[PDB]
Parts: structure tokens; C-alpha cells; sequence
RNA sequence: CACCCACUAAUAGGGAACGUGAGCUGGGUUUAGACCGUCGUGAGACAGGUUAGUUUUACCCUACUGAUGAUGUGUUGUUGC
RNA sequence: CCCACUGUCCCUACCUACUAUCCAGCGAAACCACAGCCAAGGGAACGGGCUUGGCGGAAUCAGCGGGGAAAGAAGACCCUG
RNA sequence: AGAUCUUGGUGGUAGUAGCAAAUAUUCAAACGAGAACUUUGAAGGCCGAAGUGGAGAAGGGUUCCAUGUGAACAGCAGUUGA
């Protein structure tokens, strides 16, 4: 439903900002049950939570 | 029906169209529109502008 | 205290109710004074502002710098399909003014004319005049009509005829025609009644109403500019840039006394869409329109005595925002109020044209037909193709057409 | 409870009442005057049309500054508006009255709004701030509503 | 106000709360800072000079400009005076 | 004062953004003897009311700033105590 | 009945002024009675390291965190919230 807590926990555990945290919209129900960092780690391992890749800034023009 | 004129671009200028420009030195020119007059006023060569008649006859187009 | 310098008043006090026209047509309000010695003739007409262009002609005004010289004069094209007369109104003179005496409508009213009677033609049952026209057939209604004509003949002082335009002939969206009372003059009451009675259910071409190189009056409603401030509505002086609460205003709207605002103080409000009457407009050319006797003829609209080019009055690409003109058109001199596709009323001059401005013969030498949807540079398709030669789409169309 | 204007026959009639309804009182009054005397189905479809801005209510008494809309010409009036909140509140009240009419076991196909009344509810205080550190009231104007329907057809 | 330049047929005189600041401006007068000269012992003054110095609110009534309407003709429309 | 510069101006126009405008919701404040058509008269010597006369037609909208000797301070100028 | 009276209540104004300082939001989905404002994803942007980031002092004092509610408040709303 409202996964701000889950987003915060994922951002803290993954040690990345909330921008890079990807939560699966399909398994919203499964995520909402996770209220502990251990459960967040389990979801990360299962693949429901993905650390999105860093936005590309290429220096090829600069080079 | 009066005298037909030729512009910087070489087009015919019908009466009631364009403008007539006379310099101080003693030459009088006429331009079909503000585009042709502006091109003349930057001293742009007619032969290098693709849609001018002069460029067309220089490059044997058509 | 007096104002330190004198200055003419901004704005006209002859147009003070500066408000939108309550009518869209533009009514006559003053017809030419009748005289029975003249032949029976109409006095006015309905036109539509097709657009504007310019012409080349030689002036034959002696003693001027422009004698035997060629000038360029802007003109206005007014498309005027022949009016269809459907009725007659007779008026009787009273000490209380003119009042309507008796009205007669013709049978077989045109479908477009009947639409004027309906605000919503779409859902109508189309019943208008359906019971009325049946009295043109039975003997009782016929006798009633004959008594009506006799009463008009023996009582009415002036009469008018109702003519309507032909919407199907115009390229506009609106299919609702325009009705009009046109006064008939030049003869006795019986004579004009007989002439109109002949002309019921008939078409009156514009050439039978107005003539060449004759100066007429133009009536219409101007371009509605919407709500406007004082600066544009009255052309008063702008305030200095240091002005606090507004520079496009009038600084003083009246002295302390008489403790009110005089009507003559310029104030913001509606601009344009004003019913105006313009006079002294010379008719340079009355067009003939499109014919097909064997093929379509378009030269008659734009070819002059010295051009001889098979081209129409329609400019390259048609008239801006208007369409294509195929029917009888009138080429006035100068500007005409109202936008494109705005209905206009043209009337014979109420005055006597004795000035050498008037009654001067008009001979066109060249009529511009360049495209006004931009800076047009070619008179005709033929000349444009001749100058530019073949083109890429031309080549590819020839390729598929072999 | 003591309804104003009790019906002539309190057997063919049903009652609905509301108190402290968080709606504008003047808008409610104009709406109630608009729907007065209507059949219940006609009133319901009319309020739904108000919601969709297809039918406008004539603002007759409290018309200060109210703009002009074309649909006002249905009435002999010029000013009109489409109060959404008033429409929803009257819809809830009307459905409550319909439920009461069902409970009295009289058919709801024959109901006409013979009586309706809007009265100002007690005002509630809110606070605002002005240019020189001044405080102005930010009062609310709720309203109490009562109505009486009646079987007639 | 005055005067001059120039043009013009002519550059007449005035009123409307010495018209018109919820229209403007603030150059002057007429606060508080400050200098000069004159006066006074002094604080300070000077229709003497100079400089710098906050110009608020209209959504109310009415007026005025426009815009819907509104009264009767049964309704409604067209054309008109 | 001069060179240049330019919408300060001749002489105004157009365009953009936000407002104002209308709708949804929410929603005050100043002010208010009563109310608000004018001319003349008299009058506390400049009336919305009174007399004389001109007249006068529900409800309202967007403007507007002529009037309400508009509002804002028991005049700071001057005089008396 | 007055005292620009005191206290308290209520009107016209008026559903009016107004809710315009800092470029910008859109689609889909979910919960939910109810979604412009809740949450997720996608997109477009912005802050552009002298930040709309990360942390401290003074000051505040539980606002911190979880769960729950839609009475009041967050000048619209809110299933959200200091
Ligand atoms: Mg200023
Ligand atoms: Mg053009
Ligand atoms: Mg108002
Ligand atoms: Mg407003
Ligand atoms: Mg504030
Ligand atoms: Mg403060
Ligand atoms: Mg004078
Ligand atoms: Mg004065
Ligand atoms: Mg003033
Ligand atoms: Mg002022
Ligand atoms: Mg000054
Ligand atoms: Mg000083
Ligand atoms: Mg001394
Ligand atoms: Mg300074
Ligand atoms: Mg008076
Ligand atoms: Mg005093
Ligand atoms: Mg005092
Ligand atoms: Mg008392
Ligand atoms: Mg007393
Ligand atoms: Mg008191
Ligand atoms: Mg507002
Ligand atoms: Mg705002
Ligand atoms: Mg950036
Ligand atoms: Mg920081
Ligand atoms: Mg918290
Ligand atoms: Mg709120």
C-alpha cells in the first residue's frame, strides 16, 4: 500500500540513495509485509528489490 | 502591364510589390521582398544562395 | 482653470453608443429618395467580403501629376450571387412615421431562405409557410391576394421587395441565407408593384442593380476587437513611463464639478463590431463569374483589355480565410468594413455625383492575383510552372504515370 | 423531532434531516431553492447534471459577484453555478429519505419535495494572518438541512 | 508669469473647490540630517541661498463605459417603423 | 555640455510569463445615522433628502476612478490654556 | 440611544478581496467507499558540491520510531502528516 518505510530500509541496507532503489510493483503485497532489515535483505536476495544502475555520464565528448 | 523589374534574386517584380532602393553613389536597385533586400544589405553574394536565379544559371541547374 | 494648450477632441461624438451591433447584417435606414419619372429599379444589394487586392490603371484626370499616368490602387472583391426575391412589403405614410401596411410572400420559398426562420433548423419540422403557400393555389386565397395587391396599390406610398442570398453558391460553412428589405423606386405604385410581381420567385443579378464606375455606399459591421482599453478605443495620449497605477489610461476623467462623469469622457469598453455606413465607393469592375458553355471560363474574371490572360479573380491559392470566388463579384475601390466572409450591404448613393472624382471612366490594365497567403510571386499556375520548370514531385508523378 | 412545516398527512410523507454539514450555507440555500417542488427521480438526475456541469442552479438571493452561464436561461435568471459539494450533500440526504420511505413501505416512484429548509449552523473559528501582524477570523459557515417528501402523482 | 527661436490663418483670454494626487510626478513650498551668509551671548531664527529626503486603500453606493437581462403584446421567430 | 546609445518622446503596436476573467473548493477585512438621479433656489454663505422643476422600471456582470466636501489620526500648521 | 462608552452576540459588505516570490508536470497500477495531491513503476524536469545533499552548535523538547483513526488542524483535498 504505502512502502515509504520499505523504501527507506532498502536504501539504508543497500547503502544507496532512494533514487536507485527499485521496488517491484507487482509484488507490492509481498513487500508490504517486510518491516525488518532482515526481511529487506531476504527480499533483496530473492530479487524483489533491485539497486538500479547509476545514471550514465560519459566523458567521451570530453576525451 | 507596366515595366517588369528584376530583383536581387532575379525574380520578376510585379507592380505594387517590393521596394525600390537607390544608393547615394547613383545606382538604383529593387528587391522583391524584405528577404531579398536584407540579403542585399548584408552584401551577400547572389551566386551562393541556392534559390537565387543567378546561382541557378551559374550551376546550369534544370 | 482653462487647459493651458488647446487640443482637438479625441474620438467622435457621432458614434457615441460605442457598442456591439444588435444586428449582424447591417440595415439600410435610408433609401434613395424616390422619383416616379425614373424607370423601375432596385436600390440596394447584399454582398460578402471575399478579400482584397490591387490593380493597375491609367488615370484620366486632367491637370494633375497623374494624368495619362499609371497608378496602383487597392481594391476589394465582394462576391455577389444573384438575389432571389420571395416577397413584397408595402408601406403607408402616417403622421407617426412609416408603418408596414400589408405583406405578400411568394410560393415555393427556397429551402435556404426558409432556414432564416429557424434558430435550430436541425430539429425543425420544416413547417414554415407550408400552410401559407397553399393560398397561392385555391381560388379563395388567390382572391385574397388580389384584394391585397389592390389595397397596396391604392394605399401604399413606398414599397419594398424581400430578396435573399444563395448560400449554396458560396464556399462558406453557413447554409442559412440572409433576408433583406430592398426598396423599389422609379415609377408609380402600380408600376413598381407590377414589376415586383413579375420579379417574384425570380433571380436579380447584380448587374441589373448597379453599374460600372459608379460610386455607391457600403453598410456593414466592422471587425469586433473585443473589450479594449481607452488607448486603442479612443487614441488618447499615453501616460509617461513613471506612471504608478497604469499608463494606458486617461489621467483626468472630469473636474470636481458637476460631480459626475460626463458622457464625453473616453472610457474603456467594446471596440469594433460597430454598425457603420461608408459612402462614395467607386465600382471599378463588376465580375461575371464562372460559366460553362462548353468549358469552364475563368478569364472573364481577371483578363483585362491589355492582359488577355486566361486567369480568374481568385488569387493564387484562393482568397485568405475565404475560399474561391466563382460567381458574380464586385470590385470596389478602397477598404470595406468587416472581416472576410462578412455580409455587406451596398446601396445607391443618396447624393448627386457631380464631382469629377465620380463619373470618371474606369479602365483596368492589370489586376494582381498573386498569393496573399504569404509574399506571392506568381500570377498563375502556368507562369509559375514555366518559370520553375519541372520539380521533384512532378518527376516522380511522371515516373509512376509513365 | 420538531420539523418545521409538518406535512398535512404524516403517513404519506418521509423525513430527512442533517446538522452541521460542512458545506457553504448560501450555496446550499440556492441549491435547495433550485430543487424545490421536484419529483425525486427528476431531482436526482438534476443534481447529477449539476455535478457534471450540465445543469446549473440559479443563484437568486446570494448572487453577489456570481458570473453568468448559459444554462441559467432555463430559469428566468442570469447568474448560475454548479455547487459540487452541495449536490453531493443533497444526494446523500435524498438517499436517506428514500431509505426512510422504503422503511415506511410506500413506493419511492411517487415522491415530490414539498418542503426543504436550510439554516445556518454554528460557525467554527479558523485563523489567518494579515499585513501588519493582524489576525482576522477565518470562520466557517456550515448549515442544518431538513426536508419532507410526500407521495403524490 | 516672462523672454527668445521657428512655423502658422491665428499662435485670444478665462472658468469648472485659484478643475483634475484613492490619475500621475515631486521640480518648488513646508518636518526630521547638513553647509554658507545675516541676527542672537546662547539654545536657536531667517516669504535669504543650497543639498538629500516613505505621495497608502476602491471589492461599497452613485456617476460613466461597455454586457446579460427585465415590463406587455398567448408562445416563438422573421422582417421593419 | 559633447560623441555614441536607445520606445523618454514623434506615436504608438505586437509578443511572452503571472494575474485579473469564469468554474471547483475555501474564504475575510476596512467601512456602515439612513440611504444613495440631476438643475436652480434658500440655507451653517458648495444638498442625496427641503422647495421649484427636470424625471423615475426588477435582478445583475467586467471595468472604471467624477463624486460620496470617501476611509485611514480627537490637525503635527496657527491660537488659547 | 448616544459618551470614537465596556463586555458579549450578529449583519450588509460577500460567497466578495483573495488562495500569483523561487521554470513542471504526465501516464499506468495498488490500497481505498471516495485519488490532481497517498504509495510503486515509467517519463520529463529541477536543486547542480558557496545544494532543495550529508552532518553539528545555539535553541526547541518527544516533534524521533512502529501501529491505528479520518472527530478537529495542515486557509483545496488527502486513504497522508511535525
Ligand atoms: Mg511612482
Ligand atoms: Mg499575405
Ligand atoms: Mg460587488
Ligand atoms: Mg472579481
Ligand atoms: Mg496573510
Ligand atoms: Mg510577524
Ligand atoms: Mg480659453
Ligand atoms: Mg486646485
Ligand atoms: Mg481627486
Ligand atoms: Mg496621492
Ligand atoms: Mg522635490
Ligand atoms: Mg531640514
Ligand atoms: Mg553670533
Ligand atoms: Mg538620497
Ligand atoms: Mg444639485
Ligand atoms: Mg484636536
Ligand atoms: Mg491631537
Ligand atoms: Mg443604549
Ligand atoms: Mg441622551
Ligand atoms: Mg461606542
Ligand atoms: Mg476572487
Ligand atoms: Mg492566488
Ligand atoms: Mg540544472
Ligand atoms: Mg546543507
Ligand atoms: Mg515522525
Ligand atoms: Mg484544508
Amino acid at each position: 500500500s504505502m512502502l515509504r518505510l520499505q523504501k527507506r530500509l532498502a536504501s539504508s541496507v543497500l547503502r544507496c540513495g532512494k533514487k536507485k532503489v527499485w521496488l517491484d510493483p507487482n509484488e507490492t503485497n509481498e513487500i508490504a509485509n517486510a518491516n525488518s532489515r532482515q526481511q529487506i535483505r531476504k527480499l533483496i536476495k530473492d530479487g524483489l528489490i533491485i539497486r538500479k544502475p547509476v545514471t550514465v555520464h560519459s566523458r567521451a565528448r570530453c576525451r | 502591364m507596366k515595366v517588369e523589374l528584376c530583383s536581387f534574386s532575379g525574380y520578376k517584380i510585379y507592380p505594387g510589390h517590393g521596394r525600390r532602393y537607390a544608393r547615394t553613389d547613383g545606382k538604383v536597385f529593387q528587391f522583391l521582398n524584405a528577404k531579398c533586400e536584407s540579403a542585399f544589405l548584408s552584401k551577400r553574394n547572389p551566386r551562393q544562395i541556392n534559390w537565387t536565379v543567378l546561382y541557378r544559371r551559374k550551376h546550369k541547374k534544370g | 482653470s482653462h487647459r493651458k494648450f488647446s487640443a482637438p477632441r479625441h474620438g467622435s461624438l457621432g458614434f457615441l453608443p460605442r457598442k456591439r451591433s444588435s444586428r449582424h447584417r447591417g440595415k439600410v435606414k435610408s433609401f434613395p429618395k424616390d422619383d416616379p419619372s425614373k424607370p423601375v429599379h432596385l436600390t440596394a444589394f447584399l454582398g460578402y467580403k471575399a478579400g482584397m487586392t490591387h490593380i493597375v490603371r491609367e488615370v484620366d484626370r486632367p491637370g494633375s501629376k497623374v494624368n495619362k499616368k499609371e497608378v496602383v490602387e487597392a481594391v476589394t472583391i465582394v462576391e455577389t450571387p444573384p438575389m432571389v426575391v420571395v416577397g413584397i412589403v408595402g408601406y403607408v405614410e402616417t403622421p407617426r412615421g412609416l408603418r408596414t401596411f400589408k405583406t405578400v410572400f411568394a410560393e415555393h420559398i427556397s429551402d435556404e431562405c426558409k432556414r432564416r426562420f429557424y434558430k435550430n433548423w436541425h430539429k425543425s419540422k420544416k413547417k414554415a409557410f407550408t400552410k401559407y403557400c397553399k393560398k397561392w393555389q385555391d381560388e379563395d386565397g388567390k382572391k385574397q391576394l388580389e384584394k391585397d395587391f389592390s389595397s397596396m396599390k391604392k394605399y401604399c406610398q413606398v414599397i419594398r421587395v424581400i430578396a435573399h442570398t444563395q448560400m449554396r453558391l458560396l464556399p462558406l460553412r453557413q447554409k442559412k441565407a440572409h433576408l433583406m428589405e430592398i426598396q423599389v423606386n422609379g415609377g408609380t405604385v402600380a408600376e413598381k408593384l407590377d414589376w415586383a410581381r413579375e420579379r417574384l420567385e425570380q433571380q436579380v443579378p447584380v448587374n441589373q442593380v448597379f453599374g460600372q464606375d459608379e460610386m455607391i455606399d457600403v453598410i456593414g459591421v466592422t471587425k469586433g476587437k473585443g473589450y479594449k482599453g481607452v488607448t486603442s478605443r479612443w487614441h488618447t495620449k499615453k501616460l509617461p513611463r513613471k506612471t504608478h497605477r497604469g499608463l494606458r489610461k486617461v489621467a483626468c476623467i472630469g473636474a470636481w464639478h458637476p460631480a459626475r462623469v460626463a458622457f464625453s469622457v473616453a472610457r474603456a469598453g467594446q471596440k469594433g463590431y460597430h454598425h457603420r455606413t461608408e459612402i462614395n465607393k467607386k465600382i471599378y469592375k463588376i465580375g461575371q463569374g464562372y460559366l460553362i458553355k462548353d468549358g469552364k471560363l475563368i478569364k472573364n474574371n481577371a483578363s483585362t483589355d491589355y492582359d488577355l490572360s486566361d486567369k480568374s479573380i481568385n488569387p493564387l491559392g484562393g482568397f485568405v480565410h475565404y475560399g474561391e470566388v466563382t460567381n458574380d463579384f464586385v470590385m470596389l475601390k478602397g477598404c470595406v468594413v468587416g472581416t472576410k466572409k462578412r455580409v455587406l450591404t451596398l446601396r445607391k448613393s443618396l447624393l448627386v455625383q457631380t464631382k469629377r472624382r465620380a463619373l470618371e471612366k474606369i479602365d483596368l490594365k492589370f489586376i494582381d492575383t498573386t498569393s496573399k497567403f504569404g509574399h506571392g510571386r506568381f500570377q498563375t499556375m502556368e507562369e509559375k510552372k514555366a518559370f520553375m520548370g519541372p520539380l521533384k514531385k512532378d518527376r516522380i508523378a511522371k515516373e509512376e504515370g509513365a | 423531532v420538531r420539523y418545521s412545516l409538518d406535512p398535512e398527512n404524516p403517513t404519506k410523507s418521509c423525513k430527512s434531516r442533517g446538522s452541521n454539514l460542512r458545506v457553504h450555507f448560501k450555496n446550499t440555500r440556492e441549491t435547495a431553492q433550485a430543487i424545490k417542488g421536484m419529483h425525486i427521480r427528476k431531482a436526482t438526475k438534476y443534481l447529477k447534471d449539476v455535478t457534471l456541469q450540465k445543469q446549473c442552479v440559479p443563484f437568486r438571493r446570494y448572487n453577489g459577484g456570481v458570473g453568468r452561464c448559459a444554462q441559467a436561461k432555463q430559469w428566468g435568471w442570469t447568474q448560475g453555478r454548479w455547487p459540487k459539494k452541495s449536490a453531493e450533500f443533497l444526494l446523500h440526504m435524498l438517499k436517506n429519505a428514500e431509505s426512510n420511505a422504503e422503511l415506511k413501505g410506500l413506493d419511492v416512484d411517487s415522491l415530490v419535495i414539498e418542503h426543504i429548509q436550510v439554516n445556518k449552523a454554528p460557525k467554527m473559528r479558523r485563523r489567518t494572518y494579515r499585513a501588519h501582524g493582524r489576525i482576522n477570523p477565518y470562520m466557517s459557515s456550515p448549515c442544518h438541512i431538513e426536508m419532507i417528501l410526500t407521495e403524490k402523482e
